[PDB]
RNA sequence: GCUGGCGACCAUAGCAAGAGUGAACCACCUGAUCCCUUCCCGAACUCAGAAGUGAAACCUCUUAGCGCUGAUGGUAGUGUGGGAUUACCCAUGUGAGAGUAAGUCAUCGCCAGCU
RNA sequence: AGUAACGGAGGAGUACGAAGGUGCGCUCAGCGUGGUCGGAAAUCACGCGUAGAGUAUAAAGGCAAAAGCGCGCUUAACUGC
RNA sequence: CGAAAGCUAUUUAGGUAGCGCCUCGGACGAAUACCAUAGGGGGUAGAGCACUGUUUCGGCUAACCGAUGCAAACUCCGAAUACCUAUGAGUACUAUCCGGGAGACAGACUGCGGGUGCUAACGUCCGUAGUCAAGAGGAAAACAAUCCAGACCGCCAGCUAAGGCCCCAAAAUCAUAGUUAAGUGGGAAACGAUGUGGGAAGGCAAGUCGGCCUGCGCGGAAGAUGUAACGGGG
């Protein structure tokens, strides 16, 4: 008998709405833990780290700033 | 015979040895040197009982540069167990050889008796090796 | 506009899925069959993952 | 050097949320010679009115006080309400609230301007 | 004095397929360039380069190539043998 | 031609090394009675100023030494079809990382002031 | 995205009225050089400082508008949604 | 017309239930798929040593420096594919939705990517594709799961696939140029050797010497009913 058996349930992290795609507001677009993405222009962020869309349009990666950060940002 | 001095983690998955040695392919440390031309594993007991047949021939006589170490854990069921119940417990320590890999090498003699300290060598080992030169480029 | 020839050269029954679908968007039936199609990249894709079973004009 | 990079450590916090909540900012800077203010777009890059105490109206009398600021305040809630500026959010830009930079923001909240 | 003999290399013979199809007929690809010129992509003959590699000085000089009627001065810049096999892969050279 | 402020852009923009700027501006500066500060301290923050100094700092120039960028070619890997089974090969498509030549001592915008 | 094994490694069955909210302020860890014991390693001063500190707690992902560290006032640790 | 041997739960594991997969009816009809183009996010293969570990040599008074390796639980990097969305051509009763009826929840093998095992097993456990299951025909002697191919019925018609063309047994004792002498072909390793063919060099001067790189062969090679490791003749 050795002392290995446990794992945890998944999680189905990861970005749910790619580049270019159409949102609603209140549409989810990244589950994740940490803030590997930040939100930009009409995106907001809950309280787990989540990047929702707060307006409708369509959704756009970028990397900015000067800590070469990756933004989602939501086009009106 | 070689073994790290500690490890992250006790036991490994087994992998793939696959490709060819790209990185430790040139000889570097000394002028003569024997390159593995094959694939395979090195345990620990065979690179020690290489380096004792090369450094017992070349009498001591220039220096050798032992160029592999074996890092990889390999474990083994105990005799008589079934196929369950977690992993082997670990017995010996290899190093991973791909075609191309420097194994030994020899600085400070001269050519023939180096390469008669090498075919003493060869036969010592699992895969098929070659006697290779340090060329400039 | 500029049509060429298509014929069907292997079987393709035991192909991957979408080597399948791209016979069967293109108009192959069986072995043997033959059909016109329009040249377009449209077109020169479907043929072009099923080369091995096809021949073109 | 230490005392500017400090002030703008100080000052990025609200910068950037005035930039979040997309508004007309009133921006103004403070050195112990004279003062300035800014009124300045949402995108950060145009500047829609300003004033300072270089302005042939107080560079002749003296500057660097709360007299002066309150001046430049007035001065600058009638260029910014001139250009169709109301409603701004107030940026000390690392400079406390309180003193010259309140006296600059009394008069500029008396002129007329909305925040 | 070393003096390669190279023949042009154009796309069509430049790719992983092709560059194994050269070295299969016992060919090096090779490319120049340095000093303003554009790198030009050349076909050496094996055994010529083995026997050049031999000695010392050419990897001291300046060596001479002959793509068909053009001249060009270089030296040897890098090799790339195989790695089992001490074949030479190939060979870049900086124009002098 | 110079400063100031706010941005775009985030090293081809940086470090390191030299050099220069005081009309104005900026910095250091003088003192704290007053408003404000200090788990002690006018250091910082704040206020009242203008006797000095560009010393420091900022800013601006110059320099590939290091960083950073970076081909071409080749190599590794790989989708599909085929052939072999120790991980390869062939046809076709794709194609790095590293390294090499080389390039870099930024480019741009709105506003104000001084020459 | 998901993905099994009597596969390889570790944690939990809590804590906290502040360790929550907010406004304001702050920036480590390590090095060198000096200084009463005091000393490699306490506190003080000065120079660097590449993120290597910290995070109630395991690991991962984060963390400069710091999400890390302080002070004032507070109850949004609200009700209907 | 036509599955499944999956997931989730279960005193559950050879049972059952919801979903996944089948069929029938109705509604609605390109909403769907294939491919092109466009737009995306990756952290795998490979690589690398910038971090965490580990590692060899050398310098320096242990840290640092130069050189040098390695990694599922390392990353300064980073594909191909796959996946998501939009637009478009052509080709396909596609896709959804509402109801009736299910079966199934023991899977197997082959390839590819892995864990485990001895880089054992017709082993075991996953992912992915195909086949069988539920699929006949031709080839592989015989031979579910390999290769070619998807059987509506009939025919003393023709063309082909895989695979073949001396005879058993349909079709070349076909053609051209080479290699092998071992019946190798038609089972096997480290290693051993003036076998024999080819290639690029080299040394010494009636040519000779010994070094490489390769094609095909040789030894290494011992089992129990009877040749018996080309299906046979040959
Ligand atoms: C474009 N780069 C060259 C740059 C420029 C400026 N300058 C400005 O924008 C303002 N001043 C100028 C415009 C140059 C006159 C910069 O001010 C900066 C930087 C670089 C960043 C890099 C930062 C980085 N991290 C935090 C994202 C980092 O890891 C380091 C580091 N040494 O490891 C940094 O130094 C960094 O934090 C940093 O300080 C930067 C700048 O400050
Ligand atoms: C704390 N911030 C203000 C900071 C400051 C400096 N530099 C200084 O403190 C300057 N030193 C002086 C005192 C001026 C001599 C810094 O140098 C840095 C950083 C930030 C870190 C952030 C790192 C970060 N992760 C690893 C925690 C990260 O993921 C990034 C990134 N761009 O994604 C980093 O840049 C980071 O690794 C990093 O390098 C930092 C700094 O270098
Ligand atoms: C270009 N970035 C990525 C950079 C890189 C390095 N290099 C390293 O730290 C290298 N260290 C290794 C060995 C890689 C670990 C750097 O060392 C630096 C920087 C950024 C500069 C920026 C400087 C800047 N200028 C205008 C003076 C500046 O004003 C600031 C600022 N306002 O924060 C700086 O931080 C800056 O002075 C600075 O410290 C930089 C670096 O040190
Ligand atoms: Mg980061
Ligand atoms: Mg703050
Ligand atoms: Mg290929
Ligand atoms: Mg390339
Ligand atoms: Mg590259
Ligand atoms: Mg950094
Ligand atoms: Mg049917
Ligand atoms: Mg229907
Ligand atoms: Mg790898
Ligand atoms: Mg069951
Ligand atoms: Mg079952
Ligand atoms: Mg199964
Ligand atoms: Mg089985
Ligand atoms: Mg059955
Ligand atoms: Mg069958
Ligand atoms: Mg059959
Ligand atoms: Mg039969
Ligand atoms: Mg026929
Ligand atoms: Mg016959
Ligand atoms: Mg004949």
């Amino acid at each position: 008998s050795t002392k290995n058996g446990r794992d945890s349930n998944p999680k189905m992290l990861g970005v749910k709405v790619y580049g270019g795609q159409t949102v609603t507001a209140g549409n989810i677009i990244v589950r994740q833990r940490g803030t590997e993405f930040h939100a930009g222009a009409n995106v907001g962020m809950g309280r787990d780290h989540t990047l929702f869309a707060t307006a409708d349009g369509v959704v756009k990666f970028e990397v900015k700033g000067q800590f070469g950060r990756r933004y989602v940002k939501v086009e009106t | 015979m070689l073994q790290p001095k500690r490890t992250k983690f006790r036991k490994v998955h087994k992998g793939r040895n696959t490709g060819l040695a790209h990185r430790g392919s040139t000889v570097s440390f000394g002028s003569i040197a024997i390159k593995a031309t094959e694939r395979g594993r090195m345990t620990a007991r065979q690179i020690e009982a290489a380096r004792r047949t090369i450094s017992r021939r070349i009498k001591r006589g220039g220096k050798i540069f032992i160029r592999v170490f074996p890092d990889k854990p390999i474990t083994e069921k105990p005799l008589e167990v079934r196929m369950g119940n977690g992993k082997g417990n670990v017995e010996y320590w290899v190093c991973e050889i791909k075609p191309g890999k420097i194994l030994y090498e020899i600085e400070g003699v001269n050519e023939d008796l180096a390469r008669e300290a090498f075919a003493l060598a060869a036969a010592k080992l699992p895969f098929k090796t070659t006697i290779v030169t340090r060329t400039v480029m | 506009m500029k049509t060429i020839k298509v014929t069907q050269t292997k079987s393709s029954s035991h192909r991957l899925k979408n080597h399948k679908l791209c016979l069967q968007g293109l108009g192959l039936r069986r072995i043997g069959h033959t059909v016109e199609v329009q040249d377009t990249p449209s077109n020169r894709g479907m043929i072009n993952k099923v080369y091995y079973m096809v021949s073109v004009e | 050097n230490e005392k500017k990079q400090s002030r703008l450590r100080r000052a990025k916090s609200t910068r950037l949320h005035i930039r979040a909540l997309g508004a007309t900012r009133l921006c103004v800077n403070r050195t112990p010679r004279h003062i300035y203010a800014q009124v300045i777009s949402a995108d950060g890059g145009k500047v829609l009115a300003q004033a300072s105490t270089l302005d042939a109206s107080l560079r002749s009398g003296t500057t660097g006080n709360i007299e002066a600021a309150t001046k430049v305040g007035a001065l600058i809630a009638e260029r910014a309400k001139a250009a169709g500026v109301t409603k701004v959010a107030f940026d000390r830009s690392g400079f406390k609230y309180h003193g010259r930079i309140k006296a600059l923001a009394d008069a500029a909240r008396e002129g007329g301007l909305e925040f | 004095n070393f003096v390669l003999n190279a023949q042009a290399r154009a796309e069509d013979k430049q790719g992983k397929g092709a560059s194994r199809r050269l070295r299969r007929e016992s060919l090096v690809p090779a490319i120049i360039y340095g000093g303003n010129a554009e790198p030009v992509a050349v076909t050496l003959e094996l055994r010529e380069l083995v026997k050049a590699l031999e000695s010392n000085a050419f990897f001291e000089e300046v060596v001479e190539i002959k793509v068909g009627d053009k001249v060009e001065n270089v030296k040897i810049q890098a090799l790339q043998r195989h790695p089992a096999k001490n074949t030479p892969m190939h060979a870049d050279f900086k124009r002098a």
